[PDB]
């Protein structure tokens, strides 16, 4: 995991670092 | 909310971590 405020992209790969392929609901961003 | 907590903030890795489904 890494610091900062996560606020935008970085909460989605917090996400994905942290809980993985599982964990979270993205809808598909277009 | 959580989701204001978490983004105004240095968020926890445990506060992360409980969003985890």
């Amino acid at each position: 995991f890494v610091n900062q405020h996560l606020c935008g992209s970085h909460l989605v790969e917090a996400l994905y670092l942290v809980c993985g392929e599982r964990g979270f609901f993205v809808t598909p961003a277009t | 909310g959580i989701v204001e907590q978490c983004c105004t903030s240095i968020c926890s890795l445990y506060q992360l971590e409980n969003y985890c489904n």
